[PDB]
C-alpha cells in the first residue's frame, strides 16, 4: 500500500509520497522515495504492485528522456501525462497490466502555470488541483477540499498537506513511516527537509 | 433422432426421421437427415447438426476433387475421408455419422463412425438418440440378403418403434434406395407407419 | 430451488393534502410471458386504507392475507375498531420483519389519510424500514416513474423565470383531478418505455369521502 | 463492472431543426467522487460524440476519433458527416468485438447539406440504434428513458428544446448516485453551438 | 424480437416487428429489422444484434462483390454458404441467429441459420423471442401454395400474435415480399397498431426554468 | 435421458473472465497463483499479510449464458422460452 | 421434490359463454423417454369442477389423494353437501393454493403447475392458476408449459378480453382447443397424440371427452423438402 | 451514509444525512436516519435501515418497561450494551447495523457508545459511521475542539456531514442535525444538501474547485 | 451411459468442510459473507479491505472421496479398482 | 489485528496491549484498552475478531467473578487460566466459536510467584516466561530469547519490554498507536504511564 | 530460509542457514545458500532452490561476459538490475526468490541489493529474507551498529541467524558466514546450529528458558 499526494499551488506542485515499503509481515527499508524525475521540470510519483512500480516508472523515465533527446526539448507535462497514460491504458487489455497509479506534478515553462495530472492503473487522465490515489484519498480530499485556494503560497500549501499527513498518521491503520516531499515550480525540482 | 441404414440383397436402404429439436421445442419437424455426399454415397447427420453439416461440405468438396482427379470413389474412400476429419478435429467435433452407398463391385456397403471417430463395416447401423430403444429390435428381426419390400417394412418397422419411444425423434420417416438400378426417396407418414 | 421469482408489477402512491392515491398496472409477467392482462395488485383494504403488495406475486399474496388476518383479529380485540394508517404501518412491518432471514420478496405499499385527514403514504422494503413518504413509486418501472413525479409533484430543479435560479417554484397543492393525470401520463411514458407495464391502468383514491376506485386502458403489447 | 465503476451520464435530443446533448461532470470510483471536469462530450467538427463507461475507454476513443477524423477530413477535404461519422464509429467498435471497449457513445449533429437533425446510440460492440427522438446512455440509462419519454415532445425549438433536456438530466441525475457534480448542455444549430453549464446538486 | 419467413406459390414473404430493447427497456420503438444482403436476398437476425448487423454487412458486401465478378445475380444459397462458413469458423462465438429469404434463378428460398453454422430448409419459419407464438399462428394457418395476399396476412398476423403475446415483441410490423417474376416490395411498418397513447398535459417548462451556471458560444 | 439440441442453440458457455479483454479481471491475474517455494520465503508463507444501500432492492454470469453473449451487448433471445 | 422425473407436459383451458373448456395430453415422459401413454392429468372434483395437473407426476397423484380427501372431509356431518355448501371451485383452487405456497415455504415443493377450472354454483366462470411457487392469477385462458407459449395465444386470438366470453359458444371454444392441441403436438416434442377434453358448463354440467385423437395433421409439404442448402 | 456523533461542553451533537440507495437507484432522499429511544437518548443509524429501524425500535420497548420497572432511565451504557448484544447473537445471521447511541444521564454524563453488526461497542468522544464517514473524520478531526460554542458545534456537524455528501456518491440528501442537552435532545432541523452546499461556499469559500 | 452401481460402493460425496467437527473450518465460518448493507456501512464497501518448502517435490479432498471416510483414518478400499 | 504482550519476571508479570482498534479502512478509536481484571491479583488480556474479544472477556470475567463469590476466595491464576482455557475448548467445536487469544498474567498469592499463561483461539494453554499471540510474536520472540533473564526486576523487564514495543513499531506495517502497560504482583494490578 | 547481510564499517557481512525443507520432511541441512557470481560479487538465495540456484549461476555467466567485453568488473546495481529485470519478466510464471545481492566496487563502495521473485530491487543497509526474516530482525535491528568491529559483526550475523534457526523451523541447520571486504569476500566458515546454539548459551547467557 503507498501513499501518495499532490497539491497544485499558484507557483508549485507539491508532491508527497510515503517513505515505508513493506513486504508481506516486515518493513523491508522506511526511506524510500517513491518518485521519479521524468524532466528538468517534470516530477512523477507512483504507487502500485511491487515490481510493476520501479518498473513502469523507469521504462516511463527512459522513454521521456529519449523524446527529450530526440527532439532537444522539454516535453510539456500534459504531454508527458498523455504519453504516461496512453502507456498504461494500452496496458491493461495486454497480457502484463500494470497495476501502477501515477500522479504527474510538472511546471509548464511555456504556459508558465503549473499542472497536476492525477493518472490511475487504467488509464484514466484528469488534471485536478489536488490529487491522490488509492485510499489515501478518502481522507484527504474532505479537508483539501475544505481549506483549498488557488491562490495559495507554497508555504500555505505546505502547511496544508502537513493537514493531510497528520489526518492520514492519525486515522488511518497502516504505518507508511512519514512523506518525502518534493516542489516543482520554476526553479526546477527540490526536496523538503521537514515540511 | 434416428438413423438408420440396412444393407439387403440388391443394394443398401437408408432411413432416418424428419423430427428436430432444440430441448423439448421441435425446432424443425420435416427436416430431412439423409445428405448426398456422392452419386451413390448418402451420410446421414448425428450429434451436433453445425458439426455433421460443416463435416458433410468438407467431404462433398474432397469426394468431388477425388471424383475429378482419380475416378469414382468408393463408399469406403467417402467414410475414410469422414474418418479423417473427424479424428484429426475429435476434441472440437461432436459428430456421429452413418456413411451408406453402393459401388457395383461391392454391391450396398455400410459404415458406422461413432463419436470417438471409429470406422466399422456392419450388415446395418442405427444411430442417434432413438436408436437406444431399437437395439433388441433390428437384432432380432434383420437378416442377411432381404429384398427391397423386406428391407424397406424392416426398417419402417425399427423406426415406428424408435418414433414411438424417442421424444426426439418423430416426424415423417424418410428412406433413400441405393441400387443398380437409381436413388429412389421413399417418404412415410405418421398415420401410415403409426398404425402397423 | 430457487424460491423466488419475478412477476414485474408496478404501483405508484402519492399523497395530497386531503386525498392519496395508489395506483398500480394490472399487468402479470413471468419472464417474457404475460400471464393476465387484469390482475389487481392494488386492494381496498377497508378503513379507508388501500394496500399494494407489489413484487413477487406469492409472496404478496401471503402477506396481504397475513395482513387481512391481523387486521380482523385486531377489530375482533377493539370491538370494530377503525384502524390507522400508522397502526397498520406498524403491524405490516413486523410482519415484514418476522421473515427478516426468509424475507417476502414484495414492495409493499400502503396509501391513506392519516387522524389529521392529511393524505399519507407508506412504503416498505423487504425486510421493513417503513418511511412515510409524499410520493413513492415502486416495482419494475419505479425508476423510470419516480423521477417525473419528483419533476411534476415536487418542482425539483424547476426555478422561477427571472430570478436566474435564486427562486425556486413554490410547492402548491395539486387536486386529486392534477395527480390523476400525472399519474395517467407518467403510467403512460413507463408502458412506452417498459415492456412490464402496459396492460392496464387501475387507481383508487382515498379521501374523507371514502375510497374510490378508477380504470384506465394501457397499450397492451 | 466497467460500464459502472465511473458512472456518468450522456443524453441527446432532436428539435425542429437543432440537436442538444448534455452530460455529468462527475468523474469517481464507485463510492469516490474524483473530479468534477470530465467532460464526455467530445466534437469533430460539427458532429458530437458523447462516450459513457469506462473512464479509459472514453479518453483512448477521443484519441482514435480524433486521428480517424482529422485524416478523413485531410484526404476527402470536407467535415464527416453524422451519418458517416456514426458509421466510423460502428465499424471501429466492433474491430475489437472479443476485446470491446466498455462504453456507451452518443453521436448527435446535422447533416450539413440536408441540414436534418440526427442522433445515434450504441453498445458496447457497435449496434446501431438509429433513433428519431431521443437517445439515452449511461448509468442512469433507466431514470433518462422514463424523464425524455414522459417531457419530450416533437418539434421543440431551441429554447424548448434546451429546457427540456435540461430538465431531463438534472431530474435523472438526482437520483442516480454515479452521476452528477454538474452538467453541461451544448445546443447545436445549423450555423452556431451553444454550450451552457447546469446548476445542479453536488451530492 | 419476432421474425417470420413464409414461402407462397411464387415466392417469399418475410416479416418482423419494430420494437428493440435492451434489458427491459425499449431502446427503440421503431427498429429495422430487416436487412438486405442483396435486391431479392433480405435477412432478419437475432441473438446478439451487433453480430447479426456485421454478419449481414460482410456477407452483403462479399455478395456484391461476387455478383459483379460472375456478372451474375446472387443465389440465395450463396449467401448461406458464406454466412455458415463464416458463423462455423468462429465456433458460435458470433451468435448470429438469421432467417434468410430471397429470389434467385434457381426459384424462391427460405433458409434458417443458427451461430453455431447449421441451417435449415423451410416453407415457415420463426425466429426470436416470439418463435413459438408466430409459429403457432404458422402452424393453425400455413398451406401449400398461399397466394401472395395470403402470404402476406398471414406473416402480419404471426407478427402481429407475437406482438400481443411476447414482451420483447411489440410496435410495428415490416413486411418484405419477394416474387419469381419482379422486384422485392419492402413494406415498412406495414402495420401499425401500436399508435402512442395522447398526453394528457403539455409539460413544456416555461423559458428561464433551468439555472444556468455558464454560457459560452464554441468555435467548431 | 437428455433431449437433443441439434443446433447447439441451449448449449451454454478455468472461470470465465467476468469482462472479457480486461486482463486487470483476469482469474489468473486478479489472483494468480503463488510460487512453489513462497512458504520459505515468507515467515507465514503468504506474500501479503460491495453494492446495496440501506434499501434492500429485492447481473448475468458469463458461464451459463450462449457463447456469442458479451456482457452489456444487446441480446435478443433466438428461441424465446 | 428438487427435481421432476416423471412429468405432464402442458395443459390448456378457456372460458366462454357458459363454461369453461380444458384439455390435456395423457402422456407422461421420463426424461426425453416418452414411457407412460396412459396417465390422466385432469381431475375431475364434481359435477362443477376439473383440476388440470402438469409438472411431476407422483406430486399429481399426491394431490389428486388430496383432492379426494377434501371431497369425503366435505362430506362429513353436512346433510346439505350434495347440493349446496358443495365443494366450489374457487374453495378447491385456495385449498390447493395454500397447499402449494406452504411446500414452497418449506422448501420442499410439490412440482406441479395446476389450472382448477370450473363454475360457481351462481354461475360465474372459475378459471384459475397455481404453480409450484405458489403464483396464481386468472384469465379468460389459461396453459401451462409449452402450452402457456404455443397454444395460449392461439386461445387468446378467440377471447382476448373479458368482453369477448359471452361472445365465445361452445363450439368456437372447442375447436379452439383442439386446434391448439394440435399445434401442441406439433411443436412440443414432449406432447402426445391422444388427449383428453372436459367441458364443464353452467347448464349440462361436466361433459369428460377422454382420449381424444389428433386429427387433420398436415405432413404431405414434408415431400417437397430435399436437404439443407442444396 | 453518513452520520456523526461527538461531544462538547455544550452536549453532544448529532448529524446525519437522508439519501437511501437500491444500487445505483437513489431509493429516497428524505431518510430520518435518526430514532428517537426517549427524550434523553439517540439512535442514530447507518448501514441496513430494516435492521436498525426495527432493532431500535425494539430498544426503545425496552426502554420503556426498564422505566416502567426501575423508575429510573436506562443509562446510554445499558442501552448500547443490550443493543450490542442482541446484534452480537445475531452475528453471521447477516444483519446490517452501524449505530451511536447518543444520550446523556445525571451519573453519566453526556456519552456516545459506537455499536455495529460485528457486536462492537466502543465508548468514544467523537464517531463517524456509514459509507462516508472518512470525509467526515477529515472534517471532524481537523476543527474539532471540546469547547465549541453551540452554534460552532451546530455549524461543525453541517460541514461535516456535507463535506462527505458532496464526496460520496451514497451520503447525500439532507443533513439532519440533533442536540443532546442536559435536560434532553433538541432538533435543530433539516438542511438540504443543494441549498446548504451552495451557501457555504459563498459564505466560507470553501469547494473553489467546484465550478460556479 | 454410466455402468449402475447398484451396492453404491462408488459414491462419493456448500463446499465441505476439510475437517469435519472443527467450525473454526467451516466454509460458511470462515466466509460468512457480511450482510445485505454492509456497502453502507463501510466506504470501501468492505470490513476488511503455503506448506511447500525450499525443496520442490511432487491429503485428499473429502468431496473426492466417500462419506464414511474420516480425514487421517485407517481406511482400506472395500474393493480398490 | 492486535499487539498483546506478557512478560513474567521476578516479582511482577508486564502485559502489554495496543491502543488502537480498527474497523476496515478508518481507527475508530487510539485509545483502547484491551485487558479486563479477572481477580484483584489477576489480569487478562484478549485479541481478536472485534465483538467476540468483549464478549468473552467479559463472559469470562462474570464467570470468574461469580467463583469468587461462591468460594469466597479468590480463584489461583491456574485455575482461571483453566477454566478460560476450558472455555476456548469448548467454544471451537459449537456453533459460534470465539476468535479469541488471551494471554492471563496472575500473581499467584498462595505461591507468592507470577504467573503468565498463553492461550491461543483453539484453546492451547501453556505457561510461560514471556508470551505474544499472532505476528506480534514473530518480531518480539528473539529480542525476548536473547535478552530474557528470570532473575529480572521489574524495571529491567519494563525496559525488555520498550525493546520489543520499539522493534515492533519498526519492524511492524500496522500502526498499533502505542500500547497500554499494566503491572500486576504482590500489590495488585497498576499501569504505568509511560514505560 | 534464513538469509541477512548487513552494511557495516568493515565491508558486508553475509549470513545464512543451510537447511532445505519439503514439507515437514526436512531434505538436506547443508544446503549452500550463497552462490558466488565472482570474487566481489555474491548472491545470497532463498525461496525456491532451483529459480535461484540456475538463474544466479546464469547471471555468472553474464558478468563474466560483463568483464570479457568491457574490462571492468559488473556493478552491484547492473547485476541486481539484470537479476530484477529477468525475475520480472516471469513473474506470474512461478518463480520463488529472494535474493541479496551483496558486493564491493570502487565506484560504489560495500552495496547490498535486494531482489525477489515480484520484481522488487532496494537498495539498502540491512535485510533479512526467508522464513525467518523477522527473528534475525529482531536481533540486527536491537544490536547493529555502523562501526562494529569485523569479529562484533561476524558474531552479530551468526547470532542472528541462531535465533531464526531456534525460532523458526524452516530455517535450522549450520550458518555459513561471508565477509564482503574491500578486496573481495572472504568465506569465514560453517557453524553448526547443534553446537552454536549451545556455546552461544553459555557464553551469553541467553535461551535462558531452553533447559540445559
Amino acid at each position: 500500500m503507498d501513499i501518495i499526494l499532490g497539491i497544485r499551488v499558484q507557483d508549485s506542485v507539491i508532491l508527497a509520497s510515503s517513505k515505508a515499503v513493506t513486504r508481506g509481515i516486515s518493513v523491508l527499508k522506511d526511506s524510500d522515495d517513491k518518485t521519479r524525475q521524468l524532466s528538468p521540470h517534470t516530477l512523477m510519483s507512483f504507487a502500485g504492485e511491487a515490481g510493476d512500480t520501479v518498473q513502469f516508472a523507469e521504462y516511463i523515465q527512459a522513454n521521456i528522456q529519449l523524446y527529450s533527446i530526440r527532439e532537444d526539448y522539454e516535453l510539456s507535462p500534459q504531454a508527458v501525462s498523455s504519453f504516461v497514460r496512453q502507456e498504461l491504458a494500452k496496458s491493461i487489455r495486454s497480457r502484463r497490466p500494470y497495476q501502477v497509479n501515477v500522479l504527474i506534478g510538472g511546471y509548464d515553462k511555456k504556459k508558465n502555470k503549473p499542472e497536476l495530472y492525477q493518472i490511475d492503473y487504467l488509464g484514466t487522465k484528469v488534471e485536478l488541483p489536488y490529487g491522490a490515489h488509492g485510499y489515501s484519498g478518502f481522507y484527504t480530499f474532505s479537508l483539501l477540499d475544505h481549506h483549498y485556494r488557488p491562490d495559495m503560497t507554497t508555504e500555505e500549501g505546505l502547511d496544508l498537506l502537513k493537514l493531510c499527513v497528520q489526518e492520514l498518521e492519525k486515522r488511518m491503520p497502516m504505518d507508511f513511516k512519514g512523506v518525502i516531499v518534493k516542489i516543482v515550480d520554476k526553479d526546477g525540482i527540490r526536496q523538503v527537509d521537514d515540511f | 433422432t434416428s438413423i438408420m441404414a440396412v444393407t439387403f440383397k440388391d443394394g443398401v436402404i437408408l432411413g432416418a426421421d424428419s423430427r428436430t429439436t432444440t430441448g423439448a421445442y421441435i425446432a424443425n419437424r420435416v427436416t430431412d437427415k439423409l445428405t448426398r455426399v456422392h452419386d451413390k454415397i448418402w451420410c446421414c447427420r448425428s450429434g451436433s447438426a453445425a458439426d455433421t453439416q460443416a463435416i458433410a461440405d468438407i467431404v462433398q468438396y474432397h469426394l468431388e476433387l477425388y471424383t475429378s482427379q482419380y475416378g469414382t470413389p468408393s463408399t469406403e474412400t467417402a467414410a475414410s475421408v469422414f474418418k479423417e476429419l473427424c479424428y484429426e478435429n475429435k476434441d472440437n467435433l461432436t459428430a456421429g455419422i452413418i456413411v451408406a452407398g453402393y459401388d457395383d463391385k461391392n454391391k450396398g456397403e455400410v459404415y458406422t463412425i461413432p463419436l470417438g471417430g471409429s470406422v466399422h463395416k456392419l450388415p446395418y447401423a442405427i444411430a442417434g438418440s432413438g436408436s437406444t430403444f431399437i437395439y433388441g429390435y433390428c437384432d432380432k428381426n434383420f437378416r442377411e440378403n432381404m429384398s427391397k419390400e423386406e428391407t424397406v417394412d424392416f426398417i419402417k418397422h425399427s423406426l415406428s418403434q424408435a418414433i414411438k419411444w424417442d421424444g426426439s425423434s418423430g416426424g415423417v420417416i424418410r428412406m433413400v434406395v441405393l441400387t443398380a438400378a437409381g436413388v429412389e426417396r421413399l417418404i412415410f407418414y405418421p398415420d401410415e407407419y403409426e398404425q402397423l | 430451488f430457487n424460491p423466488y421469482g419475478d412477476n414485474g408489477g408496478t404501483i405508484l402512491g402519492i399523497a395530497g393534502e386531503d386525498f392519496a392515491v395508489l395506483a398500480g398496472d394490472t399487468r402479470n409477467i413471468t419472464d417474457y410471458s404475460i400471464n393476465s392482462r387484469y390482475e389487481p395488485k392494488v386492494f381496498d383494504c377497508g378503513d379507508n386504507i388501500v394496500m399494494s403488495a407489489n413484487g413477487f406475486a406469492a409472496d404478496g399474496d401471503a402477506l396481504v392475507k397475513r395482513f387481512k388476518n391481523s387486521v380482523k383479529w385486531y377489530h375482533f380485540d377493539h370491538n370494530d375498531k377503525k384502524l390507522s394508517i400508522n397502526s397498520a404501518a406498524r403491524n405490516i412491518q413486523h410482519l415484514l420483519y418476522g421473515k427478516r432471514f426468509f424475507p417476502y420478496y414484495v414492495h409493499t405499499i400502503i396509501a391513506g389519510l392519516d387522524e389529521d385527514g392529511k393524505g399519507a403514504v407508506y412504503s416498505f422494503d423487504p425486510v421493513g424500514s417503513y418511511e412515510r413518504e409524499q410520493c413513492r413509486a415502486g416495482g419494475a418501472a419505479a425508476s423510470l416513474i419516480m423521477p417525473f413525479l419528483d419533476n411534476q409533484v415536487n418542482f425539483k430543479n424547476q426555478y422561477e423565470p427571472g430570478t436566474n435560479g435564486k427562486v425556486k417554484k413554490p410547492l402548491k397543492y395539486l387536486s386529486v383531478e392534477e395527480v390523476i393525470k400525472l399519474v395517467r401520463d407518467s403510467f403512460t411514458s413507463a408502458t412506452e418505455r417498459h415492456i412490464q407495464v402496459g396492460d392496464g391502468l387501475e387507481i383508487l383514491i382515498v379521501t374523507k369521502d371514502g375510497v374510490r376506485k378508477e380504470f384506465y386502458e394501457l397499450k397492451r403489447d | 463492472d466497467p460500464s459502472s465503476i465511473n458512472g456518468g451520464i450522456v443524453v441527446a435530443m432532436t428539435g425542429k431543426d437543432c440537436v442538444a446533448i448534455a452530460c455529468d461532470l462527475r468523474l469517481g470510483s464507485q463510492s469516490l467522487g474524483v473530479s468534477n471536469k470530465f467532460e464526455k462530450i467530445f466534437h469533430y467538427g460539427h458532429v458530437f460524440l458523447g462516450i459513457t463507461g469506462l473512464a479509459t475507454d472514453v479518453t483512448t476513443l477521443n484519441e482514435m476519433f480524433r486521428y480517424k477524423t482529422n485524416l478523413y477530413k485531410l484526404k476527402e477535404e470536407r467535415a464527416i458527416e453524422p451519418e458517416t461519422f456514426t458509421q466510423l464509429v460502428s465499424s471501429s467498435l466492433y474491430e475489437r468485438r472479443f476485446g470491446p471497449y466498455f462504453v456507451g457513445p452518443v453521436v448527435a449533429g446535422i447533416n450539413s447539406k440536408s441540414g436534418k437533425p440526427f442522433i445515434a446510440g450504441f453498445d458496447l460492440i457497435g449496434c446501431i440504434d438509429e433513433a428519431k427522438d431521443f437517445i439515452v446512455s449511461g448509468t442512469a440509462s433507466d431514470q433518462l428513458f422514463g424523464m425524455c419519454e414522459s417531457l419530450y415532445e416533437p418539434n421543440l425549438e431551441p429554447e424548448d428544446l434546451f429546457e427540456t433536456i435540461s430538465q431531463a438530466l438534472l431530474n435523472a441525475a438526482d437520483r442516480d448516485a454515479l452521476s452528477g457534480w454538474g452538467a453541461v448542455v451544448y445546443i447545436i444549430k445549423k450555423d452556431e453551438v451553444v454550450k451552457r453549464y447546469l446548476k445542479m446538486r453536488q451530492d | 424480437t419476432t421474425i417470420v419467413g413464409v414461402k407462397f406459390n411464387n415466392g417469399v414473404v418475410i416479416a418482423a416487428d419494430t420494437r428493440s430493447t435492451q434489458g427491459p427497456i425499449v431502446a427503440d420503438k421503431n427498429c429495422a429489422k430487416l436487412h438486405r444482403i442483396s435486391p431479392k436476398i433480405w435477412c432478419a437476425g437475432a441473438g446478439t444484434a451487433a453480430d447479426t448487423e456485421a454478419v449481414t454487412q460482410l456477407i452483403g458486401s462479399n455478395i456484391e462483390l461476387h455478383s459483379l465478378y460472375t456478372s451474375r445475380e446472387p443465389r440465395v444459397v450463396s449467401a448461406l454458404q458464406m454466412l455458415k462458413q463464416h458463423l462455423f469458423k468462429y465456433q458460435g462465438h458470433i451468435g448470429a441467429y438469421l432467417i434468410v429469404a430471397g429470389v434467385d434463378p434457381t426459384g424462391s428460398h427460405l433458409f434458417s441459420i443458427h451461430a453455431h453454422g447449421s441451417t435449415d430448409v423451410g416453407y415457415y419459419l420463426s425466429l426470436g423471442s416470439g418463435s413459438l407464438a408466430a409459429m403457432a399462428v404458422l402452424e393453425s394457418h400455413w398451406k401449400q401454395d398461399l397466394t401472395k395476399e395470403e402470404a402476406i396476412k398471414l406473416a402480419s398476423d404471426a407478427i402481429q400474435a407475437g406482438i400481443w403475446n411476447d414482451l420483447g415483441s411489440g410496435s410495428n410490423v415490416d413486411v418484405c415480399v419477394m416474387e419469381i417474376g419482379k422486384d422485392a416490395e419492402y413494406l415498412r411498418n406495414y402495420l401499425t397498431p401500436n399508435v402512442r397513447e395522447e398526453k394528457q398535459k403539455s409539460y413544456k417548462f416555461p423559458r428561464g426554468t433551468t439555472a444556468v451556471l455558464k454560457e459560452s458560444i464554441v468555435n467548431i | 435421458p437428455k433431449f437433443d439440441d441439434e443446433y447447439q442453440a441451449q448449449a451454454r458457455q478455468a472461470p470465465l473472465n467476468p469482462y472479457p479483454g480486461l486482463t486487470v479481471t483476469e482469474p489468473s491475474f486478479a489472483n494468480p497463483a503463488g510460487g512453489y517455494a513462497d512458504g520459505d520465503l515468507y515467515p507465514v508463507g503468504t506474500s501479503h499479510p460491495s453494492q446495496g444501500g440501506m434499501i434492500f432492492d429485492p447481473a448475468p454470469r458469463r458461464e451459463d449464458m450462449p457463447p456469442g453473449w458479451m456482457p452489456g451487448s444487446k441480446y435478443d433471445e433466438p428461441f424465446g422460452p | 421434490t428438487q427435481q421432476p422425473i416423471v412429468t405432464g407436459t402442458s395443459v390448456i383451458s378457456m372460458k366462454y359463454d357458459n363454461g369453461v373448456i380444458i384439455a390435456a395430453d395423457n402422456l407422461g415422459s421420463y426424461g426425453s423417454l416418452l414411457r407412460f401413454n396412459g396417465v390422466e392429468r385432469l381431475i375431475p372434483v364434481g359435477d362443477n369442477t376439473v383440476v388440470g395437473i402438469s409438472g411431476d407426476i407422483s406430486d399429481m397423484q399426491h394431490i389428486e389423494r388430496l383432492l379426494k380427501d377434501l371431497v369425503t372431509e366435505n362430506a362429513y356431518d353436512n346433510p346439505l353437501a350434495d347440493a349446496e355448501e358443495a365443494l366450489e371451485p374457487s374453495y378447491i383452487f385456495e385449498y390447493l393454493a395454500t397447499v402449494m405456497y406452504q411446500r414452497r415455504s418449506k422448501m420442499n415443493p410439490l412440482w406441479n403447475a395446476i389450472i382448477v377450472a370450473g363454475v360457481q354454483s351462481n354461475g360465474d366462470q372459475f378459471l384459475r392458476y397455481v404453480n409450484l411457487l405458489g403464483v396464481t392469477y386468472s384469465s379468460p385462458t389459461l396453459a401451462t408449459g409449452f402450452g402457456a407459449h404455443m397454444a395460449n395465444p392461439l386461445l387468446r386470438k378467440v377471447v382476448d378480453r373479458e368482453s369477448d366470453i359471452p361472445k365465445t359458444t361452445v363450439q368456437v371454444a372447442e375447436e379452439a382447443i383442439v386446434n391448439a392441441m394440435r399445434v401442441l403436438y406439433y411443436r412440443d416434442a414432449r406432447s402426445s397424440r391422444n388427449f383428453s377434453l372436459a367441458i364443464i358448463d353452467k347448464n349440462t354440467g361436466l361433459t369428460f371427452k377422454k382420449n381424444l385423437q389428433v386429427e387433420n395433421m398436415k405432413w404431405d409439404f414434408a415431400k417437397d423438402i430435399k436437404g439443407y442448402g442444396t | 451514509t453518513t452520520t456523526l456523533a461527538f461531544r462538547f461542553q455544550g452536549g453532544i451533537i448529532v448529524a446525519v444525512d437522508s439519501r437511501a440507495t437500491a444500487g445505483n437507484w437513489v431509493a429516497s432522499q428524505t431518510v430520518k436516519k435518526v430514532i428517537e429511544i426517549n427524550p434523553f437518548l439517540l439512535g442514530t443509524m447507518a448501514g441496513g435501515a430494516a435492521d436498525c429501524q426495527f432493532w431500535e425500535t425494539w430498544l426503545g420497548s425496552q426502554c420503556r418497561l426498564h422505566e416502567l420497572r426501575e423508575k429510573e432511565r436506562i443509562s446510554v451504557a445499558a442501552a448500547s450494551k443490550i443493543l450490542s448484544n442482541l446484534v452480537y447473537q445475531y452475528k453471521g445471521a447477516g444483519l446490517s447495523m452501524g449505530t451511536m447511541i447518543c444520550g446523556y444521564t445525571r451519573k453519566e454524563g453526556p456519552t456516545i457508545y459506537y455499536v455495529d453488526s460485528d457486536g462492537t461497542r466502543l465508548k468514544g468522544d467523537i464517531f463517524c459511521v456509514g459509507s462516508g464517514q472518512t470525509f467526515a473524520y477529515g472534517v471532524l478531526d481537523s476543527n474539532y475542539k471540546w469547547d465549541l460554542s453551540v452554534e460552532d458545534a451546530l455549524y461543525l456537524g453541517k460541514r461535516s456531514i456535507l463535506a462527505a455528501a458532496h464526496r460520496d456518491a451514497y451520503s447525500g440528501g439532507s443533513v439532519n442535525l440533533y442536540h443532546v442537552t442536559e435536560d434532553g435532545w433538541i432538533y435543530h432541523g433539516n438542511h438540504d444538501v443543494g441549498e446548504l452546499f451552495w451557501k457555504v461556499k459563498e459564505e466560507e469559500g470553501s469547494f473553489n474547485n467546484v465550478i460556479g
